[PDB]
DNA sequence: GCCAGCTAGGATATCACAATCCCGGTGCCGAGGCCGCTCAATTGGTCGTAGACAGCTCTAGCACCGCTTAAACGCACGTACGGATTCCGTACGTGCGTTTAAGCGGTGCTAGAGCTGTCTACGACCAATTGAGCGGCCTCGGCACCGGGATTGTGATATCCTAGCTGGCCAA
DNA sequence: TTGGCCAGCTAGGATATCACAATCCCGGTGCCGAGGCCGCTCAATTGGTCGTAGACAGCTCTAGCACCGCTTAAACGCACGTACGGAATCCGTACGTGCGTTTAAGCGGTGCTAGAGCTGTCTACGACCAATTGAGCGGCCTCGGCACCGGGATTGTGATATCCTAGCTGGC
C-alpha cells in the first residue's frame, strides 16, 4: 500500500524522496523526513488555495482565476512577507490608492 | 472691525520699522490685529488695499522690487 | 461644451488598469526591441513564442514597481508629477546602476 | 508525444477538493501552483542540506528538516506546519 | 534577416501613460520617458545577457522560457506560471 | 540566581545615535530620531538573534558561537566577514 | 568674550573626525547587555562567545550607518538639511523593510 | 610531483578538488574544472591584494590594514558592484561628502 | 589543540609575495581574505552545481565552470579570469 | 521749509587662533620566521558509465501577405501646480561643567562544550510487482463579449447671503 | 457747511441646482477551458541485507560568568543663540484634455526549414582501494613596523577695522 494513506496524505511521499536522492543533498536520507515535508507541502498548499478561493466567490466565480492569486498573497503579511521577490504571471497588482492623490473634500 | 486701509494705517503706526512693513508684516500684523476678518479673502483685500493705499498715495514704499508693488514694504505718507 | 477637468479622467484610468492584468505595450515592437538587443550578443539568435511573454511580463512588472516608488517618492517631496530626478533617487535607494 | 510532464497538478487539485468541494481552477493558475512547490521545495531542500553539512552530518531527517521549516516560515506558519508534521510522522510511526 | 534599429521610441509615449497608471501615478513630467526608455533598456540587457549565457551553455540558439526564468530568477526577479 | 535585565534600549544614548549618525555624513538631527532609531535597532536584532539561537539549539548548543551569528547575517543577504 | 564656533561647524568638523576612523562606536557593554534581554526572550539562560556579540555589533552599526546616508539622501531630495524619521520610514520602506 | 607547479599556481588544484567531492554538488567531477577555478582564484585574489596594497602605500604603511581593504573596494564599480550585501569588519566607510552639506561659499 | 584550521592563509600570504615583495599584513585582514576566498569558492560552487542539473549532467567539468564564471564575473574580469584559466589548463594537460 | 553732518550698515580687506597635520622617538606586539609531526595529500590499476557522435523528423520558429481600427501622433490651451522670496519662530547646534559607569584588569567557579569510546537503529541496494499517474479524446457548463438601462458622481450654473461700498440724512 | 449715522447698493463668496456620462448592473451566446473518461507503465512497494551514521555514556578544561576595585570621560543638564523649516505669496508654464488624422500591428493564415529531441553506438575518465610521503598545521621564538606621545606648522574660522554711502536732523 502506499505510505501516503498510511500517512493520510496527498504528497507521493516515496516521489519526494527519489527527489531528494536525486536532489544531490545528502548522501544519506532518513525516512520520516520525506513525510515530514510532504505534510509541510499539504499545509502551504492548504492555505494558498484556500484563501485563493475565498477571493474566488467573493467576485463569485465557480473557478480560480490568477488576479485572485495575486490578490490572495497580497492581503496576508504572512504571505507576501514570505513572497518579496515573487512575481506572478498575470497577477495584476492589488487595489492600493495613496490618500494625497484624492479630491481635497 | 473697521474697513481694511484703517487697519493698514494703523499697523504702520505700529510698526516702526525703517524700512517700514512687508507686505508679508503687512498681513501678518492685519491677521494678528482682527479675528472677524474673514480669512478667506485677507490675501486679495490686503492686496487690493495696499494698491489703493498706493495709488491714492497713502503708503510709500522704501524698498521694492519693481513689477512686485503687491510684493515689498511700505510707509505711510506724512 | 461638455469637459473634463484635469487629473479625474486620469484617476477614472488610473482605477481602470489597476483593475485588469492585461498586457499593457503593444507587442511587434517589443519582440523588435528583443531581437536587436539580442544582435549585440550573438548573431541570429532565435525565440520561443513564451520566452517574450516571460520577457515582456517582468518587465512589465519591474517599471511598475519602480513607478509606484517614483510615485511615493514624490508624494514626499510634497509633489505629484514625477521627475526624473525622483527617478534616480529611487533607483539609488533601491541600488541599482 | 513519449515523454511526462510528471507534475503535482493531480494533488493539488485533489486537495482543492477536502477545503473547497465546490471551486474550480484555470489551468495558469495550476502551473503558477506547481511551480511554487517545487519552489518551496528546493529551498527547504536547500536549507537542510546546508544545515548537516555545517553539523558535519551525512544524513538529512525530520529534526534537521523540522529546524529547517521553523526557520523558513515567518510567523504562525512556522507552528501550525510543524504541529502538522509531528502529528503526520507520529502517526505514521505507528504502523 | 537584417539588422533592426532604434525601437526603443517603440516603447511609446502612451505606453508609459499605461505604466504610470497601473503604478498609479497622476501627471507626469516630459523628461521620463527617455530615460524611462533609458531604464528599461538597461534592465533587458542584464537579464537577456544571462538568458543568452544560459542557451549556449546548452549548445542552444533557440531561446526557451526555460533559459529566461533561471535568468530571473538568479536576479531575485522570481517569477511565476511559466513552465516550471 | 539568574540575571534578568531590563529596558535597556535607552543604554543606546543620545551621543551614541549621534556619533552613528555623523558616520554617516549627516550634520543636522532632529531629536524625535533617537526613538525610532533604537526601535529600529531593535527589530533589526529581534529579526537576527531569532534565527541564530534557533541555529544555536539546532546543534543543541546553549552558547552561541560566532558562526551562528555570521550563518544568520547571511540567511538575509547581510553578509559579514573576518570571523568565519 | 569667550570664543563660540557657528552652528555646523562642529558638525562637518567631526564628520570628517568619523568618517575617517573605524573603531566601534557604540559602548560594548550597553550593547551586549541589550543583547541579553532581547535574547532572554526566546530562551532562558543563554550564553553568549565573546566574538558573537562584537559581530552583531559590527553588523548592527553596518546597518544603521547604511540607513543613514540613505536617509540623508531623502532628507536632501526634501531640500532639507535636517533629518526627521518620515525621510526614516521613506527609506525603510523604498528599500522593502515590512514592520 | 604537485599539479599546481604543472600548473604554475598557488591554490592546491587537489585540495579544492576534494572540496568538491565533499562540497556534494556533482557526483561526477571532471579534472580540468578544479584547475580552471584555482585560476579564477588566482585572479581574484590578485585584484584585491595588489589594489589594497595600492591604497597602502597611498598613507605610506608597509603592511594592510583593514582600512584599506575597506577603501579597496570601496573606489571600484566592478568590485563594490559585485560586493552590495559585505559587510567587513573593523571596515569602516569610504569618505564621502554631499555637495549641499557644505557652507554654501 | 589537536585540532587543524586548515585555512588558506599560507596560499594567499605567499601570493603577496610575486605582486608586492615588500608588503606585511594583519592578521584581522588575512581572516577576511579567507572569508572572501571561501566565499567565492561556494558561490561558484553553487552556481555550476545548479547549471549542470539543469543540463541534467552528473558531471562537473571546466566548460561548465567557465560559463559560471563568466556569469558571476562582471566586467573584464570576466575576460581575463578566464584567459588565465584557459592557459592554465592548457599547460596542465602539456604535462 | 531746505541743505550737511551724523550715523548706520554693509561690503571688503585683515588679524588670531585653536584645531588639525607632521615628526621623532619608545616601546610594544602582532606579524613573521623555524622545527617538529601525519594525515591528508599523490600515485597506480580498474569498470563502468556518463557522455561524445551520428543520423531523422517533425515541430516549432520564421518570412510573408492583406486588413483593419485602434491606438498613436500632432495640435490648441489653459490652469493649476512649481518654483522663487521672505520671514518668523525655535528647535535645534554648541559650549560649559559633574558624575557615573564603562572599561579594565584580576580572580575565582564551572559547566558545558567537546573529544573518546560503544553499540545498533536504520537506511541504501536490489530484484519483482502493480497499480497509480501520465497523457489523449470528448462534453459540457462557466464565462468573455454585446447590448441596454440606472446611479453616482462630477462639472457647471443660479441663488442666497453677506460684508463692504457709497450715497443720503442729521446734528455739530 | 460738513463730518458722523444710517441705509440701501453692490459685488462677491458660499451654496444649493441641475445636467451628463461613466460605470455598473442587468441580461443574452456562443466559445472554450475544465473536466470526465480510458488506455498505457514505471516509479513506487516488499522484503532482506549489510553496513554505518548516529545515538549514548563518560570523561576534562576551556571559556564563559560573576564579583571587585580604580579611572576617568562621556554623558546629562543647562544656558544661549540663529539659521533653518514652515508657511505663505506670487508668477509662469506645461501638461492634461480634448480633437482630428494616420498607420501598423494583431491576426489569421500559409508556405517553409532546420535543429531538437530522439535513438543507437564507443570510450575515456573518474570513483574506487590500497600504498606512500612531505606539505601543512601547530607550536615556539623573535623583532621590526606602529600606535602613542610629544612637540612644531598651517589654516579656515570667527572676529575686526576700514570704508562708503545713503537716509535723517541741525544751520544758515
Amino acid at each position: 500500500a502506499s505510505r501516503s494513506a498510511k500517512a493520510g496524505l496527498q504528497f507521493p511521499v516515496g516521489r519526494i524522496h527519489r527527489l531528494l536522492r536525486k536532489g544531490n543533498y545528502a548522501v544519506r536520507i532518513g525516512s520520516g523526513s520525506a513525510i515530514y515535508l510532504a505534510a509541510t507541502l499539504e499545509y502551504l498548499c492548504a492555505e494558498v488555495l484556500e484563501l485563493a478561493g475565498n477571493a474566488a466567490r467573493d467576485n463569485k466565480k465557480l473557478r480560480i482565476m490568477p488576479r485572485h492569486i495575486q490578490l490572495a498573497v497580497r492581503n496576508d503579511d504572512e504571505l507576501a512577507k514570505l513572497f518579496e521577490g515573487v512575481t506572478i504571471a498575470d497577477g495584476g497588482v492589488l487595489p492600493n490608492i495613496q490618500s494625497a492623490l484624492l479630491p481635497k473634500k | 472691525h473697521p474697513p481694511t486701509l484703517s487697519m493698514v494705517v494703523e499697523v504702520l503706526k505700529k510698526n516702526t520699522e525703517r524700512k517700514g512693513t512687508s507686505v508679508q508684516a503687512i498681513r501678518t500684523r492685519i491677521l494678528s490685529a482682527h479675528p472677524t476678518v474673514d480669512p478667506l479673502r485677507l490675501k486679495f483685500l490686503l492686496r487690493t488695499a495696499l494698491n489703493k493705499g498706493l495709488e491714492k498715495g497713502i503708503l510709500i514704499r522704501p524698498l521694492n522690487s519693481s513689477a512686485t508693488g503687491a510684493t515689498g514694504r511700505f510707509k505711510l505718507a506724512k | 461644451p461638455h469637459r473634463y477637468r484635469p487629473g479625474t479622467v486620469a484617476l477614472r484610468e488610473i482605477r481602470r488598469y489597476q483593475k485588469s492584468t492585461e498586457l499593457l505595450i503593444r507587442k511587434l515592437p517589443f519582440q523588435r526591441l528583443v531581437r536587436e538587443i539580442a544582435q549585440d550578443f550573438k548573431t541570429d539568435l532565435r525565440f520561443q513564442s513564451s520566452a517574450v511573454m516571460a520577457l515582456q511580463e517582468a518587465s512589465e512588472a519591474y517599471l511598475v514597481g519602480l513607478f509606484e516608488d517614483t510615485n511615493l517618492c514624490a508624494i514626499h517631496a510634497k509633489r505629484v508629477t514625477i521627475m526624473p530626478k525622483d527617478i534616480q533617487l529611487a533607483r539609488r535607494i533601491r541600488g541599482e546602476r | 508525444r513519449k515523454s511526462r510532464k510528471e507534475s503535482y497538478a493531480i494533488y493539488v487539485y485533489k486537495v482543492l477538493k477536502q477545503v473547497h468541494p465546490d471551486t474550480g481552477i484555470s489551468s495558469k493558475a495550476m502551473s503558477i501552483m506547481n511551480s511554487f512547490v517545487n519552489d518551496v521545495f528546493e529551498r527547504i531542500a536547500g536549507e537542510a542540506s546546508r544545515l548537516a553539512h555545517y553539523n558535519k552530518r551525512s544524513t538529512i531527517t525530520s529534526r534537521e528538516i523540522q529546524t529547517a521549516v521553523r526557520l523558513l516560515l515567518p510567523g504562525e506558519l512556522a507552528k501550525h506546519a510543524v504541529s502538522e508534521g509531528t502529528k503526520a510522522v507520529t502517526k505514521y510511526t505507528s504502523a | 534577416r537584417k539588422v533592426l534599429r532604434d525601437n526603443i521610441q517603440g516603447i511609446t509615449k502612451p505606453a508609459i501613460r499605461r505604466l504610470a497608471r497601473r503604478g498609479g501615478v497622476k501627471r507626469i513630467s516630459g523628461l521620463i520617458y527617455e530615460e524611462t526608455r533609458g531604464v528599461l533598456k538597461v534592465f533587458l540587457e542584464n537579464v537577456i545577457r544571462d538568458a543568452v549565457t544560459y542557451t549556449e551553455h546548452a549548445k542552444r540558439k533557440t531561446v526557451t522560457a526555460m533559459d529566461v526564468v533561471y535568468a530571473l530568477k538568479r536576479q531575485g526577479r522570481t517569477l511565476y506560471g511559466f513552465g516550471g
